[PDB]
Formats: C-alpha cells, structure tokens, sequence
C-alpha cells in the first residue's frame, strides 16, 4: 500500500499502450508510454512518456 | 485638465457641463452624442453638370 | 510619438555600390532598406513600435503560485500554508522574464481568494464572513508553526487581512533586492571554494508567505486556495538572451531533456499539393 | 459625504490594469542604480539582430547540427533548384523556433519586410552563381527556374564577399498579416535555384555547404500579445 | 587593405593578416570603475601591464567529426602569471577581456566556426536532478567538449550542440557578442567584452563570468593529400583589471 | 478617507449611458483610418432619397 | 499638483488624460505604458570601424 | 453623484500605513511641549556611542563580570595571539547583544565601518605592543601572526594615552550585507595577537585586562524592520 | 535629502598625528573616519538614514491585547469584557517603546474583530450580521455591569459601532496626558511618605475599554474576539536607554529572572572547522 | 489648499505626490515619515574642553 498517482493524463490523441492501460498502482519513478491513437501519426520531436514525481504528479504531456 | 461644454437643452425658454478624462487610452472614452452636422449631397443630388432646380434640366 | 521608418522612392541602377554583398563574418547583421534591391514607391508609414516594448511586453498581470489551506483538521499542518518566494514554478512567466540575463522592477501583487466546503456529514450550516490573513516574512524572520501562534501578531511583518465578497487584495512592493539588478541567471556556487548549491538558487532570499483563516475553527471543512499574482512594472532589462528550447524540469535549476531544433519536413524542398485531384 | 455613484465594473480584477497600489514596505531605500551595458527597451532591437534558420530540418536532421547546413554541390544538369520554404515567420516549421519566430510567438499581428542571408562556407576556390527568389502569392508554387525568375529575385555571384542579403519587402493588401495560419493573409514563397554550377579544381571537396540567416528590417512591427503556442505545464515545478 | 590588424597589450602583440573586421563587445569600451558607481572603500589595486597582456590557452584539435568546445573565463586564467596570483589574494576583483581566436587553413579547405562569449551561461546536468561537479563545468585552461547524442555522464553537463548545454536552439547564439571563422576569409574573432555583472565588483573564484564556446556549424571538410591536423589556439586579454580586499592566499 | 455618501440609482446598468470604462488592450494601436467614400454621418441623409412607394399592393 | 498628458489614439484621423499621484512612495505610481524610444545599434551594428554598407567593407 | 470605482486592496487593513483618521476627542487641548535635554531623532545617533563587547564568553564567564574582561599575560615565547572573533554585529555571539547589535537586529539589512576601541586596564608600570587586525573573507582564518600582517591591521604601542582603535572599513562586492547569516555576505575576521609580550617590573602583578568597545562610524545604514530574534512571549503578562 | 557621509582620499602618513591612540576614559566616543588609518579612496556615499528614524521605527501598527465575550451565556459576566489600558502586556512593543525613558505621540487606533460560532445541540441557525459596541471610559467615569445596562447609551462617552464584514474600525487618538510625556520609567512611588505602590504603575491611568455585542441575545452561543492594535505616530522621544536582556514577567513592574550577557563559546580564540574531512 | 512634495526615490537615476488635510485637529494627520535629520553630538562628545582628534588630548 504505497504511495501510488492517478490515472495518467487521457490525451485527446495517444492512448496508452498494453502493460499499462489496464493496471493501477503506479509508484513513483514509474515510466508510461503512449501510442498513435487511430488515426493519427506520431511527431519525432516529442518523446511519449510520461514519469510520475514526488508529489504523486504526472510530468507535462501536451501533444505526442 | 477639464473641458466644460454646453448642455442638451430646450428652445425657445446654455447650461454647462465639466468633463475629466482618466483613462490613458482614447477608447476609454465617452462616446460623443453631440455632432449635429451633416452632409446629404452625395447620396441626393449626386450627378454631374449640377441643375438648377427652376430650369427644365433637359433639352 | 516615434512611428517606425519609411520607405524611400528609387529607380534603376548599374554601379559599384553593391548593398546586397556583405561580410556576415564580421558578427554584424546588414541593414538593408528595401528601397536598396528592388525599385520602391514612397510610402509614409504609420506603424508605432508600442506594444512591443520591455513595459508592454512584462507589465501584465501573471501569477506565481496557487496555495491550498484548510480550517478544520485533524493535523495541525493543513490548517495554514506557507509559500518561499520565487518566480519559477510557472512556465510562461519564468519564460518571459528569462528573456533577459538582468531585471531591474516593482512588483504589483494581487490575490485571488476562493474557499470550497469539504464534504462532511453535517454539511448544512450557516456559516459566517470568512476572513483571512496574509502576513509576509522577510529573510531570517521567525516562522508561525500554528494558527492559533503568537508569531501571526504581524507587529512589524507586513499583514493583509481580507474578508470575503470585496475587491481582491492588491499592494505594490519595490525593488527588495541587495544588488543593482535581479539574476535570472548566475553562473557560480554559494561557496568560494567552488563547492555547495549551483546556480542561481544562491541569490533568491526573499522570504515568505504565511496563509491562514482569521476564523476559529468551524464546525465543517471548508478549503481556501489562494493565488499568488505577481504583475511587474517599472521595468529594465539588461544582456539579453535566447528564448528557451526546452521544457522546465524543476525550480532550482536549468536542467532539461535534450529537445531537438523545431518540427520536421519530408523534403528538402517546396512544390504544389499532392492531395486528392482536380 | 460626497454624492459617488458605483459604475459597472467596479470591484473587479482586469489583468491588463494601469492603477495604482499602496507600498507594504514604505519609504524604502532602494539600492542605486548601476550602468550595466547591454539594455533592452524594446524587443524589436531583439528581433533585428541575425539568427540560423534550420532549413534542413528533413525529419532526421532536427537533432544534429545538420538542421542548419543546406547542401549544395556540382550539378550535372542546370536550369535547377536549391531549396525552398514558405514565407510564414512563426507559422511556418522552418523559421517556427527561431530569434525572430519566438518573438513573433508572443503576437498575433506582424508587418514590415524581413531579410536573409546566405553565408557560403565552402572552398575559396570553389565558384557559382544562385536565384534567391521571392514569389507572393496568389499563383501556386513555381515549378521551374523561369517561373521563379518572374517574381521578387536576386542573382547570387559567389566570390570574395561570401555573403549576400535577399530581403523581401511588404507586397500586402492589409497593413498586418497574422502570425498564425489564415488564408487571408497569405504571405508567398522563399525558393533557392542552381542557377549554374558548382565549379571546383581537382583536389577540392565538392559538397559544400550554404548557412541561412534571417531578421526584420527597420519598418517591422508586431501588435497583439498573447500566450506563446509552446509553452507547455502539467504540474508545478519543484 | 582592411585585412590586417595589429593588437598591442603589455609586452604581447598580435599581428592579423586575414583579419575581416576585429569583432569588440556591446558597443562599450572596457574602463576601470568610477567611484560614483563603487562599493568597496579601500583603494584599487590598478596592479599595471603585468595583467593586461594576452596569455595562450591550450589548443584543441578540430577534425572532421568535432562538435564543440568551451571555456569559463575568469577561470580559466587562474595559473596565468601575475594575474592569477592577483586572483589567489583579493577577494574582489574586475576586468573586461579582449578575446582573440585564431584558426588557419589552406585555400583547399573548407568549414565555419562559430565563436560566442555567453554571459552567465549555466550550464544544464546530464542526468537531471543531480549535483555537476566543478571539474566538468570548468577544467580551467582545458576545454570541455560537446557531444552530438545526448550524454548521460554521472555528475556532468547535457552536452549537446544543438542545445549548447543550457536549453536553447543552438542558431540562437548569435544574440550574444561573436563572430565566424569562415577558413575561406577569417581570423579575426574579438570580442572585447568589458564588464558585465549585477554588482560593480565580483570575486573570480566564486563566479563565473561568461563562457566561450566555439561551435562548428559548417565542418571541417577537405580532399585527400591536404593536411589533416588543424589546430584552433584561443589568445585572452584582461583588460582594465583591478583588485580589491587584499588578504591570506585563496582557494585552489 | 473622504466623505461619500452614495446616492439611488448606483450599481445599476442602464442601457443608454454615456459613462467610462476601462480598456481591456491597453495601449493598443489601432490601424490607420482610410478615406472611404459614401460616408453617413445622420440617418436623415438617408431619408431624404427617393425610393418607389409599392401602391399596387392589392392582395397578390 | 496634477500632470495633463496625451492619450494613446489612431493615425491619420492629442486627446488629453489627467493624473494625481497620492501616495508617498515612487513604487506606488502606475506603470510607464508611454515610452516608445529606442535604439538597436549595440545589439546590430556592434563593430569597431564602423561600417558604410555601399562599400564592399573588406580587402 | 460621482462615478467612483473601487480598486483591489479597498476594505484592507495593512500594518504599515499612512493614512487619515478622525479624532475621538475633537479639538483637544495638548498639554504645551517642553524641552527635555537629550532627544534622539534618530537610532543612528545610539549606535555610535562606545559599548563594551562581552568577548570572554567562553561558556562560564557569561553569568559574571568576566564576560567583558580579555586576559593579558607574559607570555614565554612571542609571535603569539590574544584572541579573536568573526566581524558579525548581530550575528555573532560575541557582539550580538551589544547596543549596536540589538539596534541591528531590528533590521535586516547593514552597511558601513564599525569601530574597535582597546582599552588597557592593566599597571602604569607595564608595557607591550599588540597586533590588531582585520581579514576580509575569501580565505580562511589565518593561523599564524605573520598571516594576520597580510591583512588590515594596527600596531598598538601602550602608553599614556591607554586606549587605540581599529576602524574596519567597508570593503564589499554588495552596498549592503545581511544582519543574519548568509554565506554570499560573509564580512571576515578579527584577531588580536601578542606581539611582542607584557613587560613589568618586580612586585607588580602580570595578569591584566584588555576592556574591548565597540561602536559605529559616520557612514553606518540599516534598512529593513523586522521583529528581533531575542523577543518571547508565552502569554500575556498580568 | 540628508545622505550619509562620504569617504575622503588619503595616502601615506609619517607625523606626530595620532587619531588611532584617544582616551576612551573621558566618556568619549572616538570619531575616527576610515580614511586616517588606511589608504582610502574617493567614494561618493547615496545611502541615506531613512528607515532607522523614531517614526519610521515606531509608527508601525502594533497591538495590544485580545478580548474574549460571548454573545448567550448563563452568566452575565462573560456577556462582555473591559480592559485597562496600558501597553505593556505584549513583549514586542513593550521591549520597542522602553528603548526611551520619555515618549510623546499620537495615536492611530484599530480594531479586528472575528465571531466564532460556540458549540451546541442547536446549531444550524440563521443568524443575521452582529453589530458590536466599543465604549471608552475616561479615568474615574462610570463603568456598566451588564450587557442591558443603561450605562452604555453613550451621552458623553466616546464609542464605536461596527457591523460584521466592513472596514475595521480606527480611530486617532490625540496626546492624552497630564504631564509633558509619556513616561516608560518611573522611579517613585505613589505616596508621599515613600510607602505605596512602586514603579510606572502610579502613572498610567488612561481609563479603559468596554466590549459587547448590540444584538440582543441569540438562540445560538456566538464568541467573539477583538484585537486592539496600537500604533503610534507623530513621535518624539528623549534620553535613551540600553534594551532589554531579560524577560518581561508581568505588567506592572520591572522584575526579572537574572539571564546571563550573550551565548557562551567554547574557547576566547577562533580558528579553522575542525569539522569532517578534506 | 493642498501642498505637494517630492517622493522617496533611488538615487544615481523629485516625483511628486499631492496632500489635503481634512480633518479640523492635528492629531488625524498622516505620519511625518520624511525627516531624515540627526544630531548626535549630545551622545556621542558629550564632554566639555572640545578635543581635536589629532592631539594627544591628555597632559
Ligand atoms: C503581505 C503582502 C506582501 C507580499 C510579498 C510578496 C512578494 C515579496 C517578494 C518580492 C518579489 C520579488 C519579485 C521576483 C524577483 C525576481 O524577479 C526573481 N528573482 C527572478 O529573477
Ligand atoms: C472608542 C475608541 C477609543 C479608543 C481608546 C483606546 C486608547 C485610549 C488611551 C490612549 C492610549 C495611550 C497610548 C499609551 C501610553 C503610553 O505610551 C504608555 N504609558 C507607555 O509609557
């Protein structure tokens, strides 16, 4: 029963992968990782991954 | 900085209002309900080789 | 009034006065007049350079912070916050004032007060005015550890008391700093042999800010959430600087993921569109 | 007792405000002013200074230094071409994240005429000749070096002077164009043509390499703040 | 001809013949403070020309697959003769700096470099929220080196070049006082930066003042049969410098 | 501190005042004024046009 | 002891605001929206031997 | 009726203010104002008056008399030392509760010289020179006599006239250091050392007294009020 | 604009002039400027003695003291409070004002009062705004005994109304006294005979403050608290004194635990940290 | 009958506020926060024979 965050941020055009999608319990230092959502494309510029901090927050995801 | 004008007034029976700008920009301003003139010479009477009114304009 | 310049009138030309060939060598950006390649017509221009101005450019009411604090709780902690004052855990004010290595200003400082009632079984109530205390510590002051401390008796700190339904709180704060200008940046330790804290956490020293309800404690949970907006003005700027490439990573540091240089193409090239047909 | 009548809008917060404000640390000292070199009044003394454009940013190069160097060497077949982008300071992806498009950034309106540069870093032996072309728009794309010779260019002789200044001047309708995409305010097409040739001696490196600057004149203008497209929050930073 | 320059310091002159024009600062001149700007009360310590004369940093080998270098200057001139001694017994001090880069080829060559003085360029860790030592920030008279990758070293710099190490486009340093080595026309890189600060004196060990960075953008390239070894040899100049709050020798 | 005492009709709106209020574009430029022809200055001008009076309006 | 200058207003078609300063304090005023000086020749321009720009500038 | 709006910051209540209020008692007579001898108008003219530096406060001598008095002796070799402390009027134990260091603790900001007055409370048969000096920061505290001549020091000959001073000048980077303790504004040291050693004759005693002032010069600032570290209450005294 | 003083330039010395060597057995401070001891150069000095004055030192708004009343209660006492007026019942401005043996000002008076609603069966009212009443009684005027007492109908006696959610209340008050200035120190007594009462105690007199609520009484138990905060102003003060070491113990005279000079050290001589490793 | 004086500013780079007084007694004025004046000759030299500060000032 650790310290755990939400459920990571839902993009409006990546959704996430499948180790991930389905489970809770997301401690800190934990590493997600989005897909292209059907149909999009993915920008090379911008890497999909989102790590939870220290106070329980996802870092910043815009647009991937 | 204050400008004193006339107010809107009946005929035939000059009274003065004050007016202080505040604002730094001019689209702060009051909007301006005292410009009577007018020009109705383009939309009527809007010809070339000006009539007379009394001659026939014709032949 | 100073309109930006003109466009000069002009006509043919064959001479050895060659505008265009430069030395871009020489660190100096060339100061080509249109009226100077190509045959120009006279046009009197009216354009100001007014809002792009260093005060037109900062002078706009950004923020810093939000703060959250309660006044029913079980643990002393949550009954008051506190907040160690920078300007840099927002990106778009911490951005735009990294524009400039130098800053020389006056700060105007608002709060936005907004309370929520927390969820309880006894939630109908009839509740009075809340009002609430802001008092500001300066550097090396002593701190509050309660609501109910003697330290908030704010005789010689700055206290802003609020009650709720007025105007927001406002007040003006001059240039508080210990050198000639504030650093954005500084390249250099706390300590002469080249050891301790790096960067420009060394200089920020401004003290802090101490939030709690007036109020004694109530019969139900309401939350209060306070938003620090700072607004400069006043301004001067000094060495200027490139904007930032990549994304903030902390608040007391520069450190950041390697992000490339803008958006890609898929050729090198332009042409006409290739998409559906006629 | 003053007869005062409250108007609307009173008690509000407007960010944009010009007021004044009582000072919580009264009658303080401030620290004397210093000269320090180097002072910015205006962000348009900014804007005018020269930047690289990453021209070559095909979807590999962005993260290299390969995004600013454009590549040209001998041709076997002239009547050619060297490069070409759209006239877009902030809109488009060429000139997006650059000194001039980051400014430009902060605003929704721009006029005045911008300028380019092209230092030619390449042999002292080598030689050749360029069409540094402008083309506003209301015709497509030109597809060939005669279509691209009808509109705004300058021929590039490359010699002991190694640069040279395209500037494209205000050809517009509007006073202002939008630094974002509409298509009303259209702004045309910047294309580079192999004119002739690269011409090189014997034991001399072919490809060589054309670096792309760009600025704003003396008559460059920008009006509407607004938030930049690129910054990006999720949590705060701590 | 405008080509040729000569620059006299001290007992130390340097003679340009494909100089393009000698690149100088902000538009300022380097000058000793005035006593309507100073804070300190002791008197100054103008030592004499035994610290204003060029002094020859290490030279670094550009080949074909280089990336960068860069330099911290106040540091970097810190076993430099009488200056740094000056250095090692003040705790304020201040000068400009007449900076002058040299780099020669042969006409068969071809490449462009990119010389910038940074002020206050804090330099972005590797690994991100963790501690840089001092060591690979500033190796005083040697040069760090840039990479092309991102660098993952424990307790280092990011160093990449198209990040310049602080988070900017790397096209965006010609907002600072610079100039090119083109080898098909160049030597001349000045940049007499006079002194830029917050305060009117500083201590040299404690701060640093700006950074130096020569950044290849268009690189060293040239046939077979030419010569391969290229070497860049950075010269530096304090200019106007003096001393303050003499006492017991310092840190190094 | 200065006496005011506030009079009836204030925190109104009333749709035909004539009062100040602030900018919310401070300092905004505003683009030149051109000279367009065919410019109405009272609605009186208008009027004064002749225009064909529909008197055959007899049920179709 | 007020101070009457020119409000911020369009071109080619000197409308005057008033202002009070009422606190003691230099930091209390309103901001300075009104200065459009400038001068971009430290920046651009920062050479020694000046430069013609008609002239090729070297050899 | 005027039209009024109201502002952000009405309806506040700020500690530091000056504004207008109404009188409670209206048009009371004041008692008429008498000239009493020895009005201070300002708190610098307190903190440049001599007070004496508990500078034995080695952790018994607080609780006597002997916090104030410095032990001088013969010593048996010479190069020696008396004492020292870190130049910190408000930071330092040594002078922290002295009348300049709680005029100073008020504030959080000082600039200027301090004064240090020696007098020597010792036998008219006795004699000696000291080394007084000062070591601005950078370094560390110097170990030997012969480091300590490297800084700002006097030599003080003791004679008829019993007393000398040691005027610490300002020599900073900032115009202003911090009254607390920080590491960017540290100030340096003060050591005083034997010399040479105290001489007497027979039947006159060898141990005596060094009495240390110290006091603030014609150039001395304090900026920003703040509450004193030294002030506790509990609850209300009754 | 009365700047500090500047430094002089000054250079070698060699002569039979002695500013180091000075008596400081004549009760006289030495006015030794840093340029006769060291080389000095020319500096020209901008700081001014500005916020170190009596008044930017005292006109800060300090207090007094909290008050406590209950709106129902069963015993008529606690139905409304009273407090004699000194200002020496807090240690802060008490420690301030008795850095000068005599004190004259003015005095700007506020009021911050907050109304907590006690606990009970019966909580959920609705209660309109409470309306408080603060009387000032002069010395020797008559004082009311209860919350109904026709005592309080305010004739001649200043007093103050206030309704929950305004502008605290202030008032100023003028220099209230029989002698030529306020005295922090008396060293008297009050009969003639050397028998009495001993100290300032003799000497403060200024009558008292009365506290209720308007309303009359609720369905609801409702405590309110006023803070009466003093700040004073227009000030003089003669023949100073050295602060304070030890703690304040009660109000009405000078006694003391005996607390030692300062913070020990462990030995007279400094030297390097002997503290972990290099 | 107002007066205006000058506000506390930086120095090395004599703006004016506006004052009424509106209240009949003196006590209800605003604190005179700008008197920088100071003697301290009564505290500090507070003896009699005036010393010199270059002489010995003894025998
Ligand atoms: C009781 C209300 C008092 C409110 C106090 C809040 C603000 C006081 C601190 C001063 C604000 C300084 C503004 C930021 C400083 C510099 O710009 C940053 N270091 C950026 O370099
Ligand atoms: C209805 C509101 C009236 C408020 C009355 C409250 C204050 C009236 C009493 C005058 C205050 C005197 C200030 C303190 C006096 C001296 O400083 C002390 N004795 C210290 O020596």
């Amino acid at each position: 029963c650790n310290r755990s965050c939400e459920v990571p941020t839902r993009l409006n055009s990546a959704s996430l992968k499948q180790p991930y999608i389905t489970q809770n319990y997301f401690p800190v230092g934990t590493v997600v990782e989005y897909e292209c959502r059907p149909g999009y494309r993915r920008e090379p510029s911008l890497s999909p991954k989102l790590t939870c901090l220290q106070n329980l927050k996802w870092s910043t995801a815009v647009e991937f | 900085g204050a400008q004193v004008s006339t107010q809107k007034t009946g005929a035939h029976e000059i009274i003065h209002y004050t007016n202080i700008n505040y604002y730094k920009d001019a689209a702060s301003n009051s909007a301006n309900r005292q410009d009577f003139t007018q020009d109705p010479g383009k939309f009527t009477e809007p010809v070339k080789d000006i009539m007379v009114k009394s001659l026939p304009a014709l032949n | 009034v100073v309109r930006v310049a003109d466009t000069m009138p002009s006509g043919p030309s064959n001479s050895e006065s060659i505008p265009a060939l430069t030395a871009a060598e020489t660190g100096h950006t060339s100061q080509v007049v249109p009226s100077d390649t190509i045959q120009t017509r006279h046009v009197r221009n009216f354009h100001v350079r007014s809002e792009s101005s260093v005060e037109n450019f900062l002078s706009r009411s950004a923020c810093v912070y939000i703060v959250e604090y309660k006044t029913r709780d079980d643990t002393p902690d949550k009954m008051y916050d506190s907040w160690v004052i920078n300007t840099r855990q927002v990106a778009q004010l911490r951005r735009k004032l990294e524009f400039f290595t130098y800053v020389r200003f006056d700060v105007e400082v608002t709060f936005v007060i907004t309370s929520v009632q927390d969820d309880s079984t006894r939630q109908n109530t009839d509740t009075p005015a809340l009002t609430h205390q802001i008092m500001y510590v300066p550097p090396g002051g002593p701190i509050p550890q309660a609501v109910d401390d003697y330290n908030w008796q704010t005789s010689t700190n700055p206290s802003v008391f609020w009650t709720e339904g007025n105007a927001p709180p406002r007040m003006s704060i001059p240039f508080m700093s210990v050198g000639n200008a504030y650093s954005n940046f500084y390249d250099g330790w706390s300590h002469f042999s080249q050891t301790g804290v790096y960067g420009f956490n060394t200089l920020n020293n401004m003290g802090k800010l101490y939030f709690r309800h007036v109020n004694d404690k109530t019969i139900s949970p309401i939350t209060s959430k306070v938003r620090i907006y700072f607004k400069p003005k006043h301004v001067k700027a000094w060495v200027p600087r490139p904007p930032r490439l990549c994304e903030y990573t902390h608040k007391d540091n520069v450190d950041f993921e390697p992000k490339g240089v803008t958006t890609s193409r898929t050729q090198l090239t332009i042409s006409n569109s290739t998409h559906v047909e006629n | 007792g003053l007869p005062v009548m409250n108007t609307p809008g009173s008690n509000q917060f407007l960010t944009s405000d010009d007021y004044q404000s009582p000072t919580a640390m009264p009658q303080f000292d401030v620290t004397p002013e210093m000269n320090i070199p180097g002072e910015v009044k205006n962000l348009m003394e900014i804007a005018e200074v020269d930047s690289v454009v990453p021209v070559n940013n095909v979807n590999e190069n962005v993260n290299s230094l390969e995004a600013y160097r454009i590549p040209v060497h001998s041709v076997t077949e002239t009547g050619a071409q060297v490069f070409g982008f759209t006239l877009q300071p902030g809109a488009d992806t060429v000139m997006e994240r650059t000194l001039l498009g980051e400014i430009l950034n902060y605003y929704a309106n721009w006029s005045g005429s911008i300028k380019l540069t092209f230092m030619y870093c390449g042999s002292a032996m080598a030689t050749g000749k360029f069409l540094l072309a402008y083309s506003p728009p209301g015709a497509g794309v030109p597809k060939n070096r005669r279509e691209a010779m009808l509109g705004t260019h300058i021929i590039w002789d490359i010699g002991l002077q190694s640069s040279c200044v395209l500037c494209v001047p205000w050809i517009s309708q509007t006073h202002y164009r939008f630094v974002s995409k509409d298509i009303y305010t259209d702004a045309g097409f910047i294309t580079c043509w192999y004119q002739t040739s690269i011409v090189v001696p014997a034991e001399v490196q072919n490809q060589s390499v054309i670096l792309c600057f760009v600025s704003a004149c003396n008559d460059f203008s920008v009006r509407l703040l607004r938030d930049s497209p690129f910054v990006r929050q999720t949590a705060f930073y701590q | 001809s405008d080509r040729v320059r000569s620059i006299t310091l001290g007992n130390s002159t340097i003679t340009t013949q494909e100089s393009a024009n000698v690149v100088v600062g902000y538009g300022v001149w380097p000058d000793y403070l005035s006593d309507e700007e100073a804070t300190a009360e002791d008197q100054p310590t103008q030592p004499d020309v035994a610290t204003c004369r060029f002094y020859t940093l290490d030279s670094v080998s550009w080949m074909k697959e280089s990336q960068g270098w860069w330099w911290k200057f106040p540091d970097a001139l810190r076993d430099m003769g009488l200056f740094g001694q000056n250095m090692q017994y003040h705790y304020l001090g201040r000068s400009g700096y007449t900076i002058h880069v040299q780099c020669n080829a042969s006409k068969f060559h071809q490449g462009c470099l990119l010389v910038v003085c940074v002020p206050e360029a804090e330099m972005g860790a590797a690994n991100i929220n963790e501690k840089i030592n001092r060591e690979h920030l500033s190796n005083g008279e040697v040069a760090n080196t840039f990479s092309g990758t991102k660098s993952s070293n424990t307790n280092d710099v990011q160093q990449a070049v198209f990040n310049a190490g602080m988070g900017v486009a790397v096209g965006n340093l010609t907002i600072f006082p610079h100039q090119w080595i083109n080898l098909r026309t160049n030597n001349c890189a000045t940049i007499v930066m006079p002194y830029i600060n917050s305060v009117p004196m500083d201590n040299m060990f404690r701060h640093y003042n700006f950074t130096l960075m020569i950044i290849p953008f268009a690189k060293l390239d040239y046939a077979a049969g030419s010569s391969t070894y290229i070497p860049i040899t950075v010269t530096v100049a304090p200019m106007c410098a003096e001393y303050n709050g003499l006492r017991l020798a310092g840190h190094q």
